[PDB]
């Protein structure tokens, strides 16, 4: 049967079939990695009182790959959280050395653009299982939540930090926790309880020695922030941002929230993926006074530039533009170099807030629903390279920031 | 409701012929089986008189396989199956009918290593000392009929047993070993010991 | 597989050599006790020994039972006669696991073991044949029991 | 000008992140020997006897993947994976050798495919073993499982059939009832049939596949379970680890005496922890524990989370022991051959009111659980080595 | 109640001879056989008016002895023709019924 | 955004169910 | 585990929605549920 | 954005690991001749020390050794019989051993079978497509 | 603990393990490719007339990797369109140096099986959302439609249109719009508004004069197809389908369809998952009078042939063959040669015509609605190797046909 | 996906519900 | 075995050459005199020959008749059926090998 494949061949064929060599995709020519084990050995934490506590990772491995932060808390009200246990972290600024290298700052903000962008819907399915409890469970139900800090060496393992290469100093991060009473709006007048439980791997001997003596420097991604005041009105206003933005980055993502929830949409809901409830009509980059690219609408980085930049595209209020080919893999493909331009602006025209009841009267291409109006801010996020250098037991930034 | 599974771990050492075991009623002497009012089964078995907790003792052995509590039993050495399942029906007859020749009552099981373990010549062993673990994985029946009604104990599938089976509480099993007794210069004592 | 079928099965070489072979079935009895006579070997007619496709030889229902009552003796047919029979007045709707060994040159003593690992180019296997009529169980004389 | 202005906004910080030689637009292509691929319908020996098994025609140089299709009736009984459910076990054996044996196949089947299966293949799984709801009863579909064979995974590690001359492939599978299954359709006797596929290689490979020895280095399965009378407080079970070669990840679960439900809950696929029996677990190495007690939930989803990506069903516990589980290639596995005492510790929820949203504590589950809890089970998938020499197929340890 | 068939596989063989055996099993062979090539295919056939044409493409390979071919009602194994109210040509054929 | 919904066909639910209120012609059984 | 279990808000249907079992709610609708 | 004027000034206060040799840094403020790199030392001695313990291959064989010494020898002799009489022997040998030191290498069934005719390369054929022959797809229009 | 793992180890560990040498899964090699920036520029459209329409790629880079095609319009009526932006498209024939070297005929057939059969949820979720409006929006409302146009170079960027390559002769895109009231069934007679955006790379000098002057030879895949005009009737007919290909092939596609909408089952919406409403009963491929395969159920192409290839699997009516065992990475690993198999044929039995509904009088296998009686059509898609070689400023395919 | 809305057993909806047609027992507010 | 199944012969090399094979089936007939025709000849509806793991030939129902239709003939084709069919008008519960 199938054989007839193999006989009725020609020349057409010569520029699909390999050689008498061993290219073929049996005969599998096997990959081996050394042993090796891993760990987790939990964190203590010290009291939390609404305030910063330090994360400070010992030597009780070679290397560190993921920091789990785990949240133990009660529902105190009929409002069904979103991310509580991401809005109950309000910041996390991880050191090395003493000197700060990578931030997530407007911590929930981030983390819930992480997870639209990154995940997968398994992968995101799953998260929210670990971080969200919302079955009509009653007031006061207890239930632990599984946060994995989003660090820039947690995506690979190859990543992970050296800290065997660290013989002179240690590795730490600072959380705060601002407040239970604030925005998830489901206090009971309860401290939750936080543990965090983080993984070692742990090398044999010639790959520990080699690894721990020889000079390392590994590229990682740093994660920049800004905010300004951005409201809308019931005409087309503009707005023209600066961009305080340093360093290579392989894209950028920009928000507009009413920072009161996790809600980008004038729909007062999360996960709306309906244009009418969002602000931004068109957009553009510019550096230097030269303009990057003609106007292109709203909706088209919501759900155009994430499909060659990801594979994946977010709700509406999330809005990315990249400049590499791929932003989620490990090998830079392109990327705009902050650093050298010292002028970035980023330009938005919104729509009018004109419109209300969307789903009747809403009017056809240039409004949005009058709710914008309390709308305060717009938050921007990018990842840009830098170097991790470890030689002779310290390590830090090739480049200050 | 069930057809229970027990993991027994074993605590054997040394090359063995054969494991053995029986399923003991520990307040009556030899009650292997479970006891119905069938005839030669219990204290006034067949009359009106007739009380299923009291074995008519001097009969306390019985050939009858639907008083059997075993279902089915395999033997895992270092959690690898050493053979396939067999029913508790062929522990008590057709390992024994093969290897030692001979009649064994219901409730008195046997499975052998050796092709002769009834003779003293050595014929094939299992080396207990260098298996790390060995399990008895036994599946019982599910003991549900009332041992009262003669009409179900004598008329019932192979899966089900009378509910005084659940009276063997008891677990005896039993390893015949091999060793080596040395005599030298008017003292002994064995070659091997674990 | 069923009352006047015959059935066949090559043996798998998973070891070195073959000794006992041990047939089971599965039967409800269809009377009370004492209908019955050793229903698992009327059950099992013949049993024919290829190997290679070469017979060597074949055993006969009545074979069976005249070897059992001709040289199998005390413990060892009365166990044989609870191997395939209800000896304990057993009453209808009974079911029970039967064995008949077979009794081919190399199913007694392991002395005369059936080399497979010196016979890969012949293949072993045994041919069946099952009774139609089987007293007790499908039929009680001549009449069939529903 | 956009690209031009990215272009010249160059320096040092991008040189130590690109550059050089490698371009991703050099259009360079990777050629592999040419092959093809056909199904086989073989017949399957021993359907309504008893246990049936397959030998593996030669109709071609390696096999890649067995499935078997099963036709059978939709009767308003609403179950769950009947493809799966109508079998029981499933092994498969070199030369009369067991190397792949699948005990309580109908879970290890839908387990292993929750757990390694994305949203497209899951979606399929389930397409292709489950039932129309929108169908007319009495209505009649094909089902094709695909079998969970450890040659089936990657097509490199295919079975190199014509390199095992001398002893044949044997798959030995045992079927349930089809009124088994709680949600049984109807008395309908299945068409069971198998096919295989077979890869034609080219005759040069061919030659050097059968002259030169081969290793694989494949996955195992394995099966033990323990039944319990599950407690309404939180005791804990010891679990013993009688098991040998090396394990990238195991897998264990309280399971009840039907198909698939792993908790309490009484809905079918359950996202809710609130019906999870498992309070907590600690696994220990020669007597000494490996880390801090954690709760059924990051075995549930967070160790699964980072391993495969994939989080099952409430009730299913992973734990792994290597960074890519579902990878072909070993990324870290722990040896049962060397380590003295392997048990892991499982402390059972207590026991609370039923309708399942009122629980309230993580250390609380439904009263529901005395009843339809019988066991606990334990996969471990190892690492094994089929060596095939002249002719000869063999697993090395 | 339609009962299951009974089935089994009848072979002819045929045992030469010491001498020949050495010829056939030593010597090369080449034998001069036949082969059936078939594909399904469905007909226009029409009603009243017309008489319809249908050019039907053939696969074939090699030396080919001959062509035959026929026309059928799936439903009924072997019905070649039409039925009709004539002898041996219907059910209760020559009657009312 | 999978969740969310957007119905196409007839949807069906083979058990108890609710809603806040509801918006379309009437032809239920009981009332 | 996706769509398995319940909804957050606003389910659009384009065709029926059809239950077996009971619906638990009540507004303004069809031509019935007003009088 | 250094000017390489500040290379190691930068590299001093910021304390960035070791020296500025080996790193690519930015010079002056325009054409960004990004290729400014300084050389790497030679002399560059690891750090000292005894962080090495015994490697996995050196544990793997002595695991190897164990498990071969004691498939023979026994793991404890009962020596209770030392001086006594001239009983050398009636010492019980102790031999159940830890799991760690017991083999788990399985039966070489491959190699023990020893098949009286050697393996044949399994080729099958469908014959030759002789309806394609001289019908070259590699002439090309000229 | 963990430890314990690592030292306990033996030679059935050794023999899988790795060695010291640098394969291991950690010790991060920063991997580097050329500079290279990527730009999106709008591309004039020259030609409106309403009918067929000549899109000239302008050389306003040196690569172009994607094509987005940009269309605006409004819902024209209740009822939800079901892909507009791409039923408004009907074919796109790419040509370079005037040689037509792909061809995406009956356009909203190929994308909608191309979605279905090779994305993924992140993506198919995004490519509707720019594509297939049916939120519960007015009537009337206007919005921007992002599809893009699968060609050849738009799957992986290493495949991308060397324009700079091209000195002498450009590349264009003929699109021809289908009338809008034709098809869609949901539209306002308001002419819709089409625009043009494509990406262009721009590589650094060293590699940017390298690659303009060295004549390479491009492999690549190609689109052919295939249709006839197809009915079923009340008993279970079958029908021989020629097959006109040539070049190697990975896979072929046949779907039936009721070529009115999106639709190719019985049940009038535009998906459908349940093998009960698509009229295929079995079907076999056969090539030169004999069969590489025998006769297989329609639900087993459309589920199992695409699993096993890729996961993924099309609504029914869509029916897939493999010839290969990976028809989604770039490496061909398995292809049917149509030059050398002279006579290729698709052997299609369909299910009868006897029911009036699915739900009620539906027969055991090999029947479905009476409804089938509408199918008008199989069309019939697969994807060949060719050469683009790109010579002298001048490019074509090197094999002929 | 969004297009097969069959489900078994359970059932519950926090916010509003929009359709065309109906069916079901009655036990409804009003 | 069964209707609608598949099922497969090793051919056993008992000899030397094979030649001649006779497939036998049981039926018992649930209808009455002339309600089957060759009913033993369509029960074989894909009956293919391999050797060595490739297809030497294939055979189908209607092969068969119309081979036996078109090249059987004389008394040979009548004992043909004796073979394949019930040709006595036998009755509902008949039984022929």
């Amino acid at each position: 049967g199938a054989l007839n494949q193999l006989v009725a061949v020609g020349k057409q064929d010569a520029f699909i079939t390999g050689d008498n060599l061993d290219n073929s995709v049996w005969r599998n020519v096997t990959k081996k990695v050394s042993n090796f084990a891993m760990e987790s050995i939990e964190n203590y934490i010290n009291v939390n009182p609404g305030s910063t506590t330090s994360i400070v990772v010992g030597r009780f491995g070679d290397l560190v790959r993921k920091v789990t932060l785990e949240i133990t808390m009660k529902k105190g009200s009929t409002t069904n959280p979103f991310y509580p246990s991401e809005q109950y972290v309000k910041y996390a600024h991880l050191s090395i050395g003493g000197q700060i290298v990578y931030r997530i700052d407007d911590f929930p903000t981030w983390t819930r653009v992480h997870e639209e962008l990154f995940m997968d819907p398994d992968t995101r399915a799953t998260n929210q299982r670990v971080n969200n409890f919302r079955p009509e469970d009653p007031v006061g139900a207890i239930r632990k939540f599984y946060l994995d800090i989003p660090l820039f060496f947690t995506d690979d393992a190859s990543k992970a930090l050296p800290l065997i290469a660290l013989q002179y100093h240690e590795v730490k991060l600072d959380v705060l926790f601002a407040s239970p009473g604030d925005i998830p709006g489901i206090d009971a007048s309860y401290t939750p309880t936080v543990e965090c439980y983080i993984d070692y791997v742990f090398l044999d001997t010639p790959e520990r020695e080699w690894f721990a003596r020889n000079t390392h420097m590994y590229v990682i991604e740093q994660l920049q922030h800004y905010n300004n005041v951005f409201s809308v009105a019931a005409v087309e206003q503009t707005k023209r941002l600066n961009l305080p933005f340093t360093m290579p980055t392989r894209y950028l993502i920009w928000l507009l929230k009413t920072g009161a929830d996790g809600v980008y949409t004038t729909s007062g809901y999360p996960f709306e993926n309906n244009d009418s409830y969002a602000a931004i009509k068109s957009a553009k980059l510019q550096f230097n006074g030269t303009d990057r690219f003609s106007e292109r609408p709203g909706y088209y980085f919501t759900t155009v530039q994430p499909q060659d930049a990801f594979g994946r595209s977010p709700s509406a209020g999330i809005y990315v533009y990249s400049f590499g080919l791929d932003v989620t893999g490990m090998t830079s493909k392109g990327a705009l170099n902050f650093s050298r331009m010292d002028n970035a602006t980023l330009s938005i025209t919104t729509k009018a807030a004109t419109a209300a009841t969307i789903s009747d009267v809403y009017n056809q291409s240039t409004t949005l629903a009058s709710a914008i109006t309390d709308f305060t801010s717009i938050a921007i996020y990018a990842k840009s390279f830098n170097v991790l250098k470890i030689d002779y037991g310290m390590g830090g930034m090739l480049f200050a920031n | 409701t069930t057809q229970a599974s027990q993991n027994i771990r074993l605590n054997f050492n040394h090359p063995t012929k054969y494991l053995a075991w029986n399923f003991n009623n520990p307040t009556n002497y030899g009650q292997y089986t479970a006891l119905a009012n069938i005839p030669g089964a219990c204290s006034g078995a067949g009359t009106a008189a007739a009380t299923v907790t009291t074995p008519d003792y001097g009969n306390t052995g019985t050939y009858n396989e639907q008083l059997a509590v075993l279902d089915s039993a395999k033997i895992q050495l270092n959690g690898q199956d050493r053979f396939a399942t067999r029913k508790g029906s062929y522990f008590n007859k057709v390992q024994p009918y093969q290897s030692i020749g001979g009649v064994t009552p219901a409730g008195v099981y046997l499975y052998s290593f050796a092709l002769k373990p009834a003779g003293r010549q050595p014929s094939g062993t299992c080396n207990f000392s260098r298996i790390d673990n060995a399990t008895l994985s036994l599946t019982y029946k599910t003991c549900s009929i009332d041992a009262t009604s003669p009409a179900a104990v004598l008329g019932n599938t192979e899966t089900v047993t009378a509910n005084t089976a659940t009276l063997l509480t008891a677990l005896n099993i039993y390893a015949k070993n091999y060793n080596v007794l040395r005599i030298m210069s008017g003292m002994g004592g064995l070659a091997y010991a674990n | 597989v069923g009352f006047g079928n015959k059935v066949s099965t090559q043996i798998s070489r998973n070891g070195d050599l073959i000794t006992d072979i041990v047939v089971e079935f599965v039967l409800t009895k269809g009377g009370n006790g004492g209908t019955t006579y050793y229903p698992a070997e009327e059950l099992l007619q013949d049993v024919e020994l290829e190997i290679g496709g070469q017979r060597i030889d074949k055993h006969y229902n009545d074979w069976f039972r005249t070897y059992d009552a001709l040289f199998r003796m005390n413990d060892d047919r009365y166990n044989y006669r609870r191997m395939t029979d209800w000896v304990n007045n057993e009453l209808v709707g009974a079911q029970k696991r039967f064995y008949v060994p077979l009794i081919f040159f190399f199913n007694q003593t392991p002395g005369l073991a059936l080399p497979l690992i010196a016979l890969q180019y012949h293949e072993v296997k045994l041919y069946f044949t099952l009774a139609s009529q089987v007293q007790g169980v499908n039929y009680n004389g001549s009449s069939a029991i529903a | 000008s956009g690209g031009v202005v990215q272009l010249i906004s160059y320096g040092a910080q991008d040189v130590y992140i690109s550059g050089g030689p490698k371009t991703i637009f050099k259009s360079y292509v990777k050629k592999v020997n040419n092959f093809a691929i056909d199904s086989v319908k073989i017949p399957i020996n021993g359907m309504g006897n008893g246990n049936p098994s397959v030998l593996i025609p030669r109709n071609g140089d390696l096999i890649k993947s067995i499935r078997l299709e099963i036709t059978l009736k939709k009767g308003t009984g609403q179950s769950f994976y009947p493809a799966e459910q109508l079998i029981s076990y499933l092994a498969l054996k070199i030369g009369g050798n067991i190397i792949q044996k699948i005990d309580d196949f109908s879970n290890f089947c839908r387990i292993r495919n929750e757990l390694f299966m994305d949203p497209d293949e899951r979606h399929t799984d389930y397409r292709v073993n489950n039932f129309s709801s929108s169908d007319v009863v009495g209505s009649v579909k094909y089902f094709f499982l695909d079998l969970p064979l450890f040659f089936s995974k990657d097509t490199s590690v295919a079975l190199p059939l014509i390199a095992l001359q001398y002893h044949d492939i044997e798959l030995d599978f045992r079927f349930n009832d089809v009124s088994t299954i709680q949600g049984v359709d109807a008395s309908y006797t299945p068409t069971i049939e198998m096919y295989i596929d077979y890869v034609y290689l080219e005759q040069q490979e061919r030659i050097k596949l059968v002259e030169k020895p081969l290793f694989y280095n494949i996955e195992q399965c394995n099966f033990y379970r323990k039944d319990i009378t599950f407690p309404a407080l939180s005791s804990t079970f010891k679990l013993d680890i009688p098991f040998n070669n090396p394990s990238r990840f195991l897998v264990w679960y309280f399971n009840t005496d039907s198909f698939g439900i792993y908790n309490t809950s009484g809905l079918y696929f359950n996202s809710n922890d609130a019906a999870a029996p498992l309070e907590s677990a600690v696994m220990l190495l020669n007597g000494t524990e490996r880390f801090k007690s954690r709760e059924g939930m990051y075995f549930n989803c967070v160790q699964p989370q980072q391993a495969l990506g994939r989080s099952p069903s409430s009730g299913i516990y992973m734990y792994a022991f290597g960074e890519d589980v579902a990878n072909a290639t070993s990324k870290g596995a722990l040896d049962m051959s060397r380590v003295n005492e392997l048990s892991l510790q499982l402390t059972t929820k207590n026991a609370t009111a039923a309708n399942v949203y009122t629980v309230y504590n993580p250390q609380e589950t439904l009263a529901s659980s005395t009843s339809t809890y019988k066991g606990i089970t334990l996969f471990s998938t190892n690492w094994n080595v089929l060596q095939v020499r002249s002719g000869l197929g063999a697993v090395m340890f | 109640g339609a009962a299951q068939p009974t089935m089994s596989v009848w072979v002819d063989y045929i045992f030469l001879d010491t001498q020949e055996r050495t010829r056939f099993a030593q010597l090369p062979h080449e034998y001069l056989i036949e082969q059936l090539q078939f594909t399904g295919s469905e007909t226009a056939t029409p009603s009243a008016t017309t008489q319809a044409s249908q050019n039907i493409r053939l696969n074939f390979n090699h030396p080919t002895k001959y062509l035959a071919w026929n026309f059928n009602n799936p439903t009924n194994y072997g019905q070649y023709t039409a039925l009709a109210n004539i002898p041996g040509a219907c059910s209760g054929a020559g009657t009312a019924a | 955004p999978l969740n969310d919904p957007i119905m196409i066909r007839t949807m069906i639910v083979y058990g108890n169910l609710s809603a806040t209120y509801f918006t379309g012609n009437g032809a239920a059984l009981t009332q | 585990p996706n769509w398995n279990p319940f909804f957050n808000r606003s389910i659009i249907v384009s065709g029926n929605l059809v239950v077996a079992g009971g619906v638990i709610e009540g507004n303004g609708g069809g031509l019935t549920n007003s009088a | 954005r250094l000017s390489a004027a500040y290379a190691i000034r930068a590299a001093r206060i910021s304390m960035i690991p070791g020296g500025v040799d080996g790193l690519v840094i930015n010079y002056a403020e325009g054409g960004e001749p990004a290729w400014v790199q300084y050389p790497l030392k030679k002399q560059k001695p690891l750090p000292n020390n005894l962080c090495y313990t015994p490697t996995l291959e050196d544990i793997a064989r002595k695991r190897e050794a164990v498990i071969a010494k004691y498939t023979k020898q026994p793991l404890e002799t009962g020596t209770t019989f030392t001086h006594v009489l001239n009983a050398s022997h009636l010492n019980e040998q102790y031999t159940r051993v830890k799991k760690s030191a017991l083999p788990d290498k399985e039966f070489p069934i491959i190699e023990t079978e020893k098949y009286p005719e050697p393996p044949i390369l399994w080729e099958t054929t469908i014959g030759a497509p002789s309806r394609l022959f001289d019908r070259s797809d590699g002439v090309k229009y000229v």
